[PDB]
Parts: C-alpha cells; sequence; structure tokens
RNA sequence: ACGAGACUCUGGCAUGCUAACUAGUUACGCGACCCCCGAGCGGUCGGCGUCCCCCAACUUCUUAGAGGGACAAGUGGCGUUCAGCCACCCGAGAUUGAGCAAUAACAGGUCUGUGAUGCCCUUAGAUGUCCGGGGCUGCACGCGCGCUACACUGACUGGCUCAGCGUGUGCCUACCCUACGCCGGCAGGCGCGGGUAACCCGUUGAACCCCAUUCGUGAUGGGGAUCGGGGAUUGCAAUUAUUCCCCAUGAACGAGGAAUUCCCAGUAAGUGCGGGUCAUAAGCUUGCGUUGAUUAAGUCCCUGCCC
RNA sequence: GGGCACCACC
C-alpha cells in the first residue's frame, strides 16, 4: 500500500510540493523575482509573490514524469498563446533565464542532476521526496 | 559473411514489389537467411498551382502529386553472393543500394 | 441499477402530462442516462432527434452565439449548476421543471405567411409536437442568453429564473411572452 | 375548447414555399369525425395534433 | 495458474486507447494512473459507465490496464470506454462460457451501442475557393 | 481510362502569317500483349463466353477404367 | 437513385439467357458463376451484374419476364399450350 | 456512338494472410522509489539487457502489399406489381470526398511566362543594357476581400492535460531544421552536437478546452488604434518607421440603416499548426488536425437555367 | 404550361 506520484491529484500535489520546498528554506531565489513577468506573450507578473516555489514544484513534478528535459523543454511546457492587437493570436514560449535558474536552483538541493544524453532528470533522493510528498497528500486526502 | 542491407527506391509499387519477390527468391534459393521486405511509409510530395497564365477567371487550382516507395532488406552473406543475386535485379525505375554495416 | 443525471436527479418519479407531447420528450427509463454528452449521431435521419433526451437538446441549444460554438463542456456544466439552483429555489426535481417549462412553452397554433417582400399577410394553421418542442427549446435559450447579457448575473442563475417562470406558466419569462404574442398573432389571422 | 387529434394520412405539401402539410386528422373524441388539416413543422402519421379551434377546414388540394 | 490475457483496442476520430486485460484482482488504470484521475472530471461518468452498468462483481476478476494515444481530450474517453468494454467481452469470450458474452454484450450495446461499435465520421478536406470543406468565400457584385 | 487508351500530340508550324497548332489525338486499340496497346480492356466492356456444346444424358452409365 | 444502367442490364439478361441451369435465387453463388463465365474487370460492376441476375431469377420464378427467354421455359411452355 | 455512369485517388471494416532494431507489444532479468498493520505472483518507471559470439516470443497497437467485403442482396408495404420508392433486420459501411469530363461557341483573359509568333515602332543623344538616387506606399473623398473587438458563456494570474498534414544542409545559388550547456529581465548572444531523415529536431508537452485566483456592469483590469523614449536582429544600405523586444500613451467601438453572402453532419462556426511567397516575412492563400451544433428530408413564391 | 438548383427560396 504505496502511494506514488501518479496516484494523488497533481493540482494539489504541487501545491503541498511547492509549500514544502518554501518550508525547507535551502532553495535559492533570484534578485529580480519581483520584477519580472515569466515571459513574453504575459501581459502582467504573476499574482502570488511565491511563485518561484510553485514553478520549481512544477518543473520537478514534470522531470519526475518526463526525464531528461532541457530549457528549450521546460520553456515549451510553459509557453502559451499570445495576442498582438489587431493581429491573429500565436503560440510563444516561456522565458529561459527562469527556467535554466529553476533547474540550477533544483541542482543546489541535490535533487536534479546531469543527465548523461543531455539535459537533467530526478535523483533518488528527489524521488523519494516527491514520493512523500504524494503519500502525504493521499492520507490528507483520505482522513478528511 | 557481411550483415548487408538493400535499399529500393520507386514511384511504382508494382515493378518495386516484383524487383522485391525477385530478389528474395533469389535469395531464398541459395539457403540464405533474409529479413523483410520491411516497407517505409510513403512520401507524398504535392504541388498546388494556379492553372490560368494570368491572373483572370474563376481561381481554380491544380494540386500536383508525386509519391516515392521504399523497401529494405537485410542479408547475412558474403559480398560475392550479393553481386550475384543483384546483377539480374536491375530494373527500369528502381534504384537499388547495397551497403554493409 | 439506478441511473441518475448527474448522479443525483432521478428520472422515475418525472411524468410528462401532455399526450401529444409524450411521443417527443425523451426523459423516461430507456433515455435515463447518467451525462448530457452522447456525441451521437441524431441528424442523420429525419425524426431521429426525437430520440435524443431532452437534456441533451438544452445543451446542444445552449452553444450561442458564435463566440461559444463547440463549446460543450462550459454547456454542460452551466445545465448541472442551473438544475442545482432550481431544486434549491423550488425544493422539486429539476427534470420535472423542465418538462414543464417545455409544456408551456411551446406554441400550439402558428401563422404561415404570404409576403410579397414589403406587405405581408398571414393564415393561421397547427404547429407539429416535434416544432413545438423545438421552439420552446429555443426560447427557452433565448430568454436566459438575452437575460444574462451585460448584467452582474450567471448564466445559470438566469437559465434556471427562465426555466421555473416557464415552468410556472408566468407572464415574467421571454418564452411566455413570445408565446402568447405568436398566438395571438394566429388567432388574428384566423 | 381545445381538442385532440390523431393524424391518420398524410396527404400532401402546401404552401408558397412547400412550408405546409396537409393531413387528415380524427378527433380522439369521436373516432368517426375527420377532417382535413394544415400543419405547420415536419409531421408524420400517429402524431397528435391540438386544435384550439377545430372547426376550420382547410382547401384540400 | 495459466496466463490468460487479451488485448482490445477502440477508436475515436483519431484517438486509439489499446486496452490489456489479464487475470487479476479488479486493478484499472489508464497510463497509469486511476480511472478517477483522468482529465476532463466533467466527462468522467462516461468512463465509469461500463463499471456502473455491469457492476464490479464482473471486473473483480480481471486486471486492465489502458494506453491512450493521439486525437484530443473527449475523443480519448470516448476510445478509453470503447476499450474497456471490447476487452472485457474478448476476455469473457475467450476464458469463460458464451453465455455470460451475450449477456455483457447485451447489456452493453442495450446503453450505448458506440461502447463496442466504433463510429466512423472523420474529417473532411478543404476544397479551394472557401475556409473549409463546404463553405465558400464571400461573393460580391458591382 | 483516356490516361492509358489516347495518346495526344499538340505542335506549332510557323508560317509566312503566323503560327498555327495542330493537336492530334489517337485512340489505341485493345491488345492481350502490350506491344502496340493497352493491355487491359475498357472497365465497361464485358465479354460473356459462348456455352459449349453438352451431350443431353439419357441413361445412367458407369465407366470404369 | 439505384437504376441500373444499360450495361449492367444487357449483361446480366445475355448470362441468364446462355447461363439459365447454373443460376439461381443466391446473390454470392450468382457472383461466383459471373466471374467463371464472363468477364468484368470491375468488381463492383461483378457486383451489380450479380445482384440484378438474382432480381431477374426471382421474378422467373414469380412468372414470365416481358425481355428474355429461356430455350427450357419456351420448351415448356410448348407442352403448357 | 460521345457525354452521364463505368473508371482513378481518397475515408471507413479484417485479433484472417505476408513481415519488420529506421515500428512496437507482452513477458522475463537488473535497477530506482513507496508501503514493516497487511512487504507482495504488490504498485510506478518514455529507467537499462534480451538482433548483432551465445543471452525471448509475437504482430493487438504503427507501416504497407496481396486479397476479401455492399449488391437495394433479405423481409414488409406502396407501384402497371414493371422501372423503381419507403421502412426494418443483419452489418464497419445501406448516399465519404475529390480527379477526369461531350457537340458547339465568346472578337472572354493572357504579346508583362516563354529562345511560341505575324506585322508595325525604336536601335548608339537607344524604347538595348548597367550604375546611382527617387516612385510604385503619395491623401479633402467613394467601393470591395478581410483582421480585431464591443466583454462576466468575460478578461487577468497560476496549475493540469491531448493532434494531424508536412518541411529541413540547395548545379548556377550566397540563403537549412534544430537538441543540450552558459550569459541576459526580453528580444537575443556565445559555445558544442544530430540530421541529406520512420534514424535528429520529435513521444512534434499546439491553441481553444479543463481546474483554481483576482476583477465586478464602471468606455471598466473590455478594446488596443495613435504617439514618445530606449534595446536587438536581417542586410551593401532600415529615413517615408523591414522585422522583433521593453517602459509609457490609451482613440473609435456598448452588436450595427437600406441592402446583401455562404452553408445540410464530423457539416457550419470556434481554435491553433504546416506549405507557398521568405536575406529579413503573414491580417493572404493552400492544406491539416482539435471542440462541435441549431434547423431541413420540401417547393417553384423570388433569382436563374433548361424541356 | 412543366422540371431543376442552398453560386434559388423556405
Ligand atoms: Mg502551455
Ligand atoms: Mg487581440
Ligand atoms: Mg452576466
Ligand atoms: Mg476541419
Ligand atoms: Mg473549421
Ligand atoms: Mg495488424
Ligand atoms: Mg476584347
Ligand atoms: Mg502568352
Ligand atoms: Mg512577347
Ligand atoms: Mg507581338
Ligand atoms: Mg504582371
Ligand atoms: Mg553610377
Ligand atoms: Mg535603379
Ligand atoms: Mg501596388
Ligand atoms: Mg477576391
Ligand atoms: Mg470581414
Ligand atoms: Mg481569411
Ligand atoms: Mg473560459
Ligand atoms: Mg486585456
Ligand atoms: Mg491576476
Ligand atoms: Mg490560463
Ligand atoms: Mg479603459
Ligand atoms: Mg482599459
Ligand atoms: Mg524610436
Ligand atoms: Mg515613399
Ligand atoms: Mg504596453
Ligand atoms: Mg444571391
Ligand atoms: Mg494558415
Ligand atoms: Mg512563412
Ligand atoms: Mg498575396
Ligand atoms: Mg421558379
Ligand atoms: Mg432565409
Amino acid at each position: 500500500p504505496g502511494v506514488t506520484v501518479k496516484d494523488v491529484n497533481q493540482q494539489e500535489f504541487v501545491r503541498a510540493l511547492a509549500a514544502f520546498l518554501k518550508k525547507s528554506g535551502k532553495l535559492k531565489v533570484p534578485e529580480w523575482v519581483d520584477t519580472v513577468k515569466l515571459a513574453k506573450h504575459k501581459e502582467l507578473a504573476p499574482y502570488d509573490e511565491n511563485w518561484f516555489y510553485t514553478r520549481a514544484a512544477s518543473t520537478a513534478r514534470h522531470l519526475y514524469l518526463r526525464g531528461g528535459a532541457g530549457v528549450g523543454s521546460m520553456t515549451k511546457i510553459y509557453g502559451g498563446r499570445q495576442r498582438n492587437g489587431v493581429m491573429p493570436s500565436h503560440f510563444s514560449r516561456g522565458s529561459k533565464s527562469v527556467a535554466r535558474r529553476v533547474l540550477q536552483a533544483l541542482e543546489g538541493l541535490k535533487m536534479v542532476e546531469k543527465d548523461q544524453d543531455g539535459g537533467r532528470k530526478l535523483t533518488p533522493q528527489g524521488q523519494r521526496d516527491l514520493d512523500r510528498i504524494a503519500g502525504q497528500v493521499a492520507a490528507a486526502n483520505k482522513k478528511h | 559473411i557481411h550483415r548487408i542491407r538493400i535499399t529500393l527506391t520507386s514511384r511504382n509499387v508494382k515493378s518495386l514489389e516484383k524487383v522485391c519477390a525477385d530478389l528474395i527468391r533469389g535469395a531464398k534459393e541459395k539457403n540464405l537467411k533474409v529479413k523483410g521486405p520491411v516497407r517505409m511509409p510513403t512520401k507524398t510530395l504535392r504541388i498546388t498551382t494556379r492553372k490560368t497564365p494570368c491572373g483572370e477567371g474563376s481561381k481554380t487550382w491544380d494540386r500536383f502529386q508525386m509519391r516515392i516507395h521504399k523497401r529494405l532488406i537485410d542479408l547475412h552473406s558474403p559480398s560475392e553472393i550479393v553481386k550475384q543475386i543483384t546483377s539480374i535485379s536491375i530494373e527500369p525505375g528502381v534504384e537499388v543500394e547495397v551497403t554493409i554495416a | 441499477p439506478d441511473i441518475k443525471l448527474f448522479g443525483k436527479w432521478s428520472t422515475d418519479d418525472v411524468q410528462i402530462n401532455d399526450i401529444s407531447l409524450q411521443d417527443y420528450i425523451a426523459v423516461k427509463e430507456k433515455y435515463a442516462k447518467y451525462l448530457p454528452h452522447s456525441a451521437g449521431r441524431y441528424a442523420a435521419k429525419r425524426f431521429r432527434k426525437a430520440q435524443c433526451p431532452i437534456v441533451e437538446r438544452l445543451t446542444n441549444s445552449m452553444m450561442m452565439h458564435g463566440r461559444n460554438n463547440g463549446k460543450k463542456l462550459m454547456t454542460v456544466r452551466i445545465v448541472k449548476h442551473a438544475f442545482e439552483i432550481i431544486h434549491l429555489l423550488t425544493g422539486e426535481n429539476p427534470l420535472q421543471v423542465l418538462v414543464n417549462a417545455i409544456i408551456n412553452s411551446g406554441p400550439r397554433e402558428d401563422s404561415t405567411r404570404i409576403g410579397r417582400a414589403g406587405t405581408v399577410r398571414r393564415q393561421a394553421v397547427d404547429v407539429s409536437p416535434l416544432r413545438r418542442v423545438n421552439q420552446a427549446i429555443w426560447l427557452l435559450c433565448t430568454g436566459a442568453r438575452e437575460a444574462a447579457f451585460r448584467n452582474i448575473k450567471t448564466i445559470a442563475e438566469c437559465l434556471a429564473d427562465e426555466l421555473i417562470n416557464a415552468a410556472k406558466g408566468s407572464s415574467n419569462s421571454y418564452a411566455i411572452k413570445k408565446k402568447d404574442e405568436l398566438e395571438r398573432v394566429a388567432k388574428s389571422n384566423r | 375548447p381545445i381538442k385532440l387529434a390523431r393524424v391518420t394520412k398524410v396527404l400532401g405539401r402546401t404552401g408558397s414555399q412547400g412550408q405546409c402539410t396537409q393531413v387528415r386528422v380524427e378527433f380522439m373524441d369521436d373516432t368517426s369525425r375527420s377532417i382535413i388539416r394544415n400543419v405547420k413543422g415536419p409531421v408524420r402519421e400517429g402524431d397528435v395534433l391540438t386544435l384550439l379551434e377545430s372547426e376550420r377546414e382547410a382547401r384540400r388540394l | 495458474g495459466p496466463l490468460q490475457s487479451v488485448q482490445v483496442f477502440g477508436r475515436k476520430k483519431t484517438a486509439t486507447a489499446v486496452a490489456h486485460c489479464k487475470r487479476g484482482n479488479g486493478l484499472i488504470k489508464v497510463n497509469g494512473r486511476p480511472l478517477e484521475m483522468i482529465e476532463p472530471r466533467t466527462l468522467q461518468y462516461k468512463l465509469l459507465e461500463p463499471v456502473l452498468l455491469l457492476g464490479k462483481e464482473r471486473f473483480a476478476g480481471v486486471d486492465i490496464r489502458v494506453r491512450v494515444k493521439g486525437g484530443g481530450h473527449v475523443a480519448q474517453i470516448y476510445a478509453i470506454r470503447q476499450s474497456i468494454s471490447k476487452a472485457l467481452v474478448a476476455y469473457y469470450q475467450k476464458y469463460v462460457d458464451e453465455a455470460s458474452k451475450k449477456e455483457i454484450k447485451d447489456i452493453l450495446i442495450q446503453y450505448d451501442r458506440t461502447l463496442l461499435v466504433a463510429d466512423p465520421r472523420r474529417c473532411e478536406s478543404k476544397k479551394f475557393g472557401g475556409p473549409g470543406a463546404r463553405a465558400r468565400y464571400q461573393k460580391s457584385y458591382r | 481510362p483516356v490516361n492509358y487508351y489516347v495518346d495526344t500530340a499538340v505542335r506549332h508550324v510557323l508560317l509566312r502569317q503566323g503560327v498555327l497548332g495542330i493537336k492530334v489525338k489517337i485512340m489505341l486499340p485493345w491488345d492481350p500483349t502490350g506491344k502496340i496497346g493497352p493491355k487491359k480492356p475498357l472497365p465497361d466492356h464485358v465479354s460473356i463466353v459462348e456455352p459449349k456444346d453438352e451431350i443431353l444424358p439419357t441413361t445412367p452409365i458407369s465407366e470404369q477404367k | 437513385g439505384r437504376v441500373r444502367t444499360k450495361t449492367v442490364k444487357k449483361a446480366a439478361r445475355v448470362i441468364i439467357e446462355k447461363y439459365y441451369t447454373r443460376l439461381g435465387n443466391d446473390f454470392h453463388t450468382n457472383k461466383r458463376v459471373c466471374e467463371e463465365i464472363a468477364i468484368i474487370p470491375s468488381k463492383k460492376l461483378r457486383n451489380k451484374i450479380a445482384g440484378y441476375v438474382t432480381h431477374l431469377m426471382k421474378r422467373i420464378q414469380r412468372g414470365p419476364v416481358r425481355g428474355i427467354s429461356i430455350k427450357l421455359q419456351e420448351e415448356e411452355r410448348e407442352r403448357r399450350d
């Protein structure tokens, strides 16, 4: 009876993992987090000031599900639609300097490591942490 | 004894399949080991143009299409027998390439 | 097993009081489904849409205007919320409310036009049951749509109010007014 | 009074654009009764029509 | 304990879902996830329909794992339903008597024929002179 | 069938006062061999064979050989 | 519409005239006989010819047809008349 | 006899055949993680072996060849009981969509596609051909094909999760698609690799859609025109802004008169993605998927064309 | 006086 990541709801898992990363306090946060927007198709900066932890949690979860993703892959993952005035909308990618710093910060926690083929993947410690978080989420969901 | 790959490329399927069958039969008559023929996905080149040489009339379009078919055959054998069986294989319209991996 | 719409609205207690419309409202046992979403081919042949459940017909007719074409998941959610609101407001099965609203909203006598482009003259005729159901659904959806526009009020609340008023027979609803005016003109064109 | 009637036979298509349908209808209360009616919308045999005024009759084709 | 299993597929416009059903205890998963975690959850009942119609008793002796690919979200859900139903019917045909298969097939077909028979509809090609297959560009006079 | 049953040729000839155009179309005959015509027949031509003469049986005869 | 062009009708009538003994009321046996005796370069045309041959055989069994006449049928009608 | 049909391509069915490390499945070994209250013939794995000395089988899923399959065939009605029409069973399917398309014509368009071409005109102060600089875009005004909107069935900020058709390093000919690491807030810049391609981009993590957050009928956080100041890329050259990015500015528009267009099922509409043009490059066109309907199974009233 | 067509209408 062991809970894995795929068993629980993904949004609640992301919330719980972001809370765990914030409470840990060992994550490295850039200085410009409060003055930048996450992509060129965004109009405003993110509403949540603790958005870096949420993005790090999402990146860790994605590396859990599909390993070997680089900066370009993460940039494509978080890209979205761009509306440009009186012209038709088009797909647009995210900011590379945010994805790169999220990956570097996760590597600083010994949760993400360089992949032999290329890109980054999860360490056994990161997988253990994610499975523990999934178990906590499942227990909280069942108890209430 | 070499692992030898034969790649056959053609524009019509009847000649291509005839050549592939001839090669398979010829090779198997020498008690050889043959894999295939494995058929690659067909390629379809398309050109869409206007019919009129000028810019007058209803906007009508021609849709020209070309289809390319590709086959692979694998053989565990020395070079000489492969050339023996290949010499007959010459057919109009089929490009045969023999490589040693 | 028992099949309840959205898992909580049963269909056994619902009953249709109009003999004419019994063959064109599909709410009963063999037409009981969990969701108003089936991806069926009901438009392939004539009269085949009488076998489509009436909740799914409302859902199909709620995907207007062109800015809402094809968005059927939002429409299913709207119908679900509207049924919840109807149950809270009235205290009865929202399927019965929908059936009563459709029964009351369908015009019974219409006027057919013979018109030279400017002037038009008309003659009173009867309306088949299938057209009655179609026009009732169209009127209800149009009333809810016009109520929700440029107003701080959810589309589900407006749909619930329209359905409740139509089932009650009150003239506060768009469909009742339209039916009354159509029947008055038909009466005057006899 | 309002009456109900059963469609016994579909006769034809009437109207300037063919929009109306001419059918034969028999009253539920009196099975002997039968008149000719014009209906708007798709109608087939066995349908039940609600006649608000049942005295009017239509000029058949 | 013989190794008895059946793999059956279901299709929607471009979506294909293949279900592998073997002897087991009652596990049913899609891409490794439970049936209740598949999105969108607006159409969750469409995914639970075969189980609700047949009951957990008929699924209590098999493990089913589904792999989905292609199409959109709704098409993938409708493919998963059909794959589950057809896999259960094919398992009952081979490793149980014909009467049980007949009962299950009748129950499934009465509720919805698309649980066992695929929908042939596919997108129609665009023709030059208009935005799509049927629509044409706006004509002007004078 | 126009693709393999009809042979077409378009030519230009320059005479003293301008260009004339020549178009020639030839419909090939059906040939079982591929020498001077298409091998395959026209799609809508159906050739029903004439049945062979059969001797009317009168008495059951058993032949052993 | 499902009207048969004169090609199918003519081929079916000739087949019934020449091979009345071998035919019957079964579409599949008829379509197997037709490819045996006749040369139809199309599968759809052969199916149409066989499907008209079956209809014509049923009509003949019901009674005389305005068109073709079978030698056996003529000889039998001689005995009838 | 030609045309129509027939025909060719295409889309739906095959657990039947053929056969695949440039496609996979299942199983078995190794490994990582979770549950020591059920620790297991346990769950998750797009993590590594299983063809190449020896270390698994098989085509359901993917590709593409050969064949099958549907014919108004079966039943019941209506019909001259014919030609055929309606309904129903079985069935993947009981009307998929295109291509090709007769006799006769038009003073229809094209000499600005042609080293197709007859006559005129010009040919060294050129109507030839290069180079430099401008113009084709110039704005009191009318007319078409369109894009974006007028919001709450919405906008914004996060999170979650799904395609298909295709292109890619070029005789002249310079100009290809891009993974990964670092720098920058972004447009971008540096390194270092793969691909002449079912092999690499790529499991093409597309957008609508879905789940939460903020706003609250206010020309408003709807809409994004017009302008100011900065930065970067393509080019020999960017001013009359090539394109792109960042702050700032914040117009009309609250659903549109007379009139008028297109469309019958995976269709209309919504939503993105490829190809052409392309040093720089899509509000156009030509294709592709995804979500997905209302209405109709009729008529000759309007328009038009034939007997 | 008939027949047909969402480049006609309903
Ligand atoms: Mg995205
Ligand atoms: Mg915009
Ligand atoms: Mg509102
Ligand atoms: Mg489409
Ligand atoms: Mg479209
Ligand atoms: Mg296969
Ligand atoms: Mg002229
Ligand atoms: Mg010319
Ligand atoms: Mg010229
Ligand atoms: Mg000239
Ligand atoms: Mg020009
Ligand atoms: Mg100069
Ligand atoms: Mg110049
Ligand atoms: Mg110009
Ligand atoms: Mg135009
Ligand atoms: Mg427009
Ligand atoms: Mg356009
Ligand atoms: Mg929305
Ligand atoms: Mg905005
Ligand atoms: Mg916000
Ligand atoms: Mg969003
Ligand atoms: Mg404003
Ligand atoms: Mg504003
Ligand atoms: Mg400037
Ligand atoms: Mg200028
Ligand atoms: Mg701005
Ligand atoms: Mg018009
Ligand atoms: Mg486009
Ligand atoms: Mg481009
Ligand atoms: Mg253009
Ligand atoms: Mg007319
Ligand atoms: Mg109209």
